[PDB]
């Protein structure tokens, strides 16, 4: 529920092996990144870190902000969260996007490489309409509610 | 024409390209030099 | 042997017939003084039209993909691009190092204006066209939206240039 | 230079504390020698003389005499060039993060430019050295979703026309088994006249420790270790015998000889770690770096490697 | 386009099996310490036992003559030389440059010894042989007088090459 763990460690890192030493809540950003990729920053409310996020509108006093959504309203997807200022990053829908994404806990092990995923009602990725994204890796738990998947998101469908 | 000299002072990129390969020979024929089975 | 040698040659045709830059070695030079209808060639490389901030991915491809739309497939070895249109198409491929075996491609959320290969010499300017099973354009289920803004421009037997400009997905 | 960019003093300043790769163990002085180039592909020509027919006896007069035959063969080595890309804080942004304790963004983890570089150097050492190892480039301890790579792109334990065992799964902790297939393998190997070298194994911890058992009724005051030293000792000529172990391996054995003649190593002179003078600036703090590294240029006889591939399944 | 590459290489190993020294890329150093029957190769030009006062003549060829007895044929160009035996018998091809098209022969009036081409594996030591209408030695009419010194070794699916010494001709 927060991009580093709330807790502290009583254990210091083993810095021996450099396989599979990537699948972290922590990894922000794209696993590929392009050095002429379009990024925003809103306001958050929430917290739609690795989600796809939405415009909300409130009264009309403060400004619009950012929350986790999908399905027709998808606006792009949320890649860091800075949780001092409270902003997040987005990366808007026209643009491509190639990282980890949180995945719907449900029939995640039915999750395979070259499988159609579309975003959810709360920002997340569920296997499949309107948005073109395709997973690269299977689900990766880590926590008991906690699954991460490697997707790439270019943009809309017919 | 090596990083580990502090007389020598690159001018171009090139030149601190070439330094650190031949820093590297050099360091790789130290551990041979040292290298004792 | 003189058999032989017809075959080789005859199987060497074949295979650079279907190559960006085929290497042909001539006994004489070639006249190409005049400066006009000289990008019309297979081996004219990216777009007509290139912008600074454009996106460029490179991937391992199978087949030969170029000037032709790609999807991606995955297999053990990485996701690769597969020459292939319809609704699975996640881009366009522009360059190929045949050493590396290594093509580039613009996806589709970005937009290209340049020359591809179309199914067949039927192709007039202003027409709606779609990306076909073998990356191919073909004439009109138009999922994107390219529209060819020359006509179809013969090299060889099946060799068929259109300067089209792709600019998205319909709705 | 160093007057003008920054990151290229840092990088100068830096590179000391990077740590040698621990592949140049694997391998003798005299057998890796340097080559110029990043991508590309060489060509090496050996040349080898034969005798047509026996001597001939100079003997009053004579004009037809013997002759002796000359051939030649060539090997093309292909390398390849990669890079990757890491974030880190501008030059100017450092003393806005500058700690009592640490330099850099914790919650946002952004490290100073010298510490980015050094991590990402020992990271792509790491790969390096499995490439050479093991001949395939991946992330994933499975060793799947590997990089395609090139053609005549190959190492130590994916090099072809080699000597291979197999142990099969059910005496995959029958040492006596492990050492006949070992001594098979021994047996098909073809060194030549240059079979008086000396010889290298390398070894997964779980085989070292396999081998540092008492050699088998059960004896004493000898190892299967020393066993295999002795066996090796048999074809090499009573040569020397090294033995080293490294993580990289799983249930497999290594053997090869350390003689240039047979297996060399001629890399590019960019393979290890160079930074990339494009540089990544914009309004924030955030700046983004390039590390180029070149892989490629394993050259080897064939019939030369005894690879014994332990069945765990 | 691999059904194409897997033809063209089909193509080449069958041209390269008639050539003296084909040109191949190879990724290992294939090793032959043993200097015992390092010399039974198709591109060991020359002889085994060569004189210094040997003639010889450069002609231009048609087809693949490589050690095999030539005959001179006439056609508009100068003569070349052709493989073939029987009373047409003219000299034997010890050496070919395939870039100038120029064979390097031995005339008839000179003797040789060396390794040449045999029709099959039926040929063994103390054998007269013939020279057929596709210049190979057989075993036996015979115009010429051609011993074997040894027995017939197989290089590839077709090639035999064995020793044997030319002195002339019957009568």
């Amino acid at each position: 529920l927060m991009k580093n763990p709330q807790q502290d460690s009583g254990l210091l890192s083993n810095s021996i092996d450099f396989r599979d030493q990537n699948l972290i809540f922590s990894n922000s950003g794209g696993v590929c990144t392009s050095s002429k990729d379009k990024i925003e920053n809103y306001p958050a409310k929430g917290y739609p870190y690795k989600r796809g996020v939405k415009l909300s509108f409130g009264d009309g006093t403060t400004e619009l902000e950012v929350e986790a959504g999908g399905g027709d309203d998808l606006y792009g997807v949320c890649s860091d969260i800075d949780e001092f200022s409270g902003m997040a990053t987005v990366i808007p829908i026209t643009n491509n996007f190639t990282g980890y994404l949180t995945l719907k806990k449900d029939g995640q092990n039915g999750v395979n490489p070259g499988d159609k995923l579309n975003f959810n009602q709360h920002g997340e990725l569920e296997k499949v309409k309107s948005v073109n994204a395709i997973a690269l890796s299977k689900a990766h738990k880590l926590t008991e509610d906690l699954f991460i998947v490697l997707a790439s998101v270019f943009g809309n469908r017919a | 024409a090596s990083l580990l000299d502090s007389n020598f002072v690159p001018i171009n990129f090139t030149e601190f390209v070439q330094a650190i390969s031949n820093t590297y020979k050099q360091r790789r024929i130290q551990f041979y030099e040292n290298l004792k089975r | 042997t003189t058999q032989l040698v017809k075959e080789y040659q005859e199987k060497r045709s074949k295979l650079e017939k279907f190559m960006k830059n085929p290497q042909h070695d001539a006994s004489l030079l070639s006249n190409s003084n005049e400066f006009r209808d000289k990008n019309v060639e297979f081996f004219a490389s990216g777009g007509t039209r290139t912008s600074k901030f454009d996106k460029l991915e490179n991937h391992p491809f199978l087949g030969y993909p170029y000037k032709r739309g790609v999807k991606r497939v995955i297999q053990h070895y990485e996701p690769h691009v597969e020459a292939g249109g319809g609704e699975d198409l996640y881009g366009i491929c522009i360059d190929i190092d045949e050493f590396s075996k290594t093509a580039t491609i613009v996806p589709i959320t970005n937009n290209f204006e340049g020359y591809l290969v179309a199914k067949d010499s039927t192709v007039k300017v202003k027409d709606k066209l779609i990306f076909n099973k073998d990356g191919a354009l073909e004439k009109v289920k138009a999922t994107i939206n390219a529209t060819a803004l020359t006509d179809a421009k013969q090299i060889s037997n099946e060799v068929y240039l259109v300067k089209v400009a792709v600019f998205g997905n319909k709705a | 230079l160093f007057d003008e960019n920054y990151y290229a003093k840092a990088v100068a300043n830096i590179i000391g504390e990077v740590k040698d790769p621990i592949m140049y163990k694997w391998f003798s002085p005299d057998q890796i020698e340097d080559v110029d180039l990043q991508m590309g592909y060489q060509k090496t020509v050996k040349w080898d003389a034969f005798l047509n027919a026996n001597p001939t006896t100079i003997a009053n007069e004579v004009n037809t005499i013997s002759t002796i035959g000359f051939s030649s063969e060539v090997v093309r080595l292909n390398y390849l060039k990669l890079q990757y890309k890491f974030r880190h804080l501008k030059q100017t942004s450092e003393k806005f993060y500058t700690s009592d304790s640490y330099i850099g963004d914790i919650n946002n983890n952004l490290l100073p430019f010298a510490q980015a570089y050094k991590l990402a150097s020992s990271e792509i050492i790491k790969l390096i050295n499995h490439f050479v190892l093991t001949g395939t480039v991946s992330i994933q301890k499975d060793g799947k979703n590997q990089k395609r790579l090139l053609p005549n792109m190959y190492g130590l334990l994916n090099m072809p026309e080699q000597i291979k065992e197999e142990v099969a799964s059910g005496d995959k902790d029958k040492m006596d088994k492990i050492f006949e297939k070992i001594e098979a393998g021994l047996s098909k190997l073809e060194l030549g006249d240059e079979f008086s070298t000396p010889m290298m194994v390398i070894v997964d911890p779980a085989t070292s420790l396999k081998l540092v058992k008492p050699y088998a009724a059960a004896s004493s005051c000898e190892k299967w270790e020393d066993v295999l030293i002795q066996t090796i000792k048999a074809i090499n000529n009573r040569e020397d015998v090294y033995i080293e172990t490294s993580n990289l391996l799983k249930h497999k054995i290594l053997i090869y000889p350390l003689n240039s003649e047979l297996i060399k190593f001629k890399p590019s002179k960019y393979m290890l770690p160079t930074p990339n003078e494009q540089v990544d600036k914009d309004s924030t703090d955030v700046a983004h770096s390039y590390i180029d590294f070149v892989l490629g240029g394993l050259l080897a006889t064939r019939k030369t490697i005894l690879q014994v591939n332990i069945k765990q399944s």
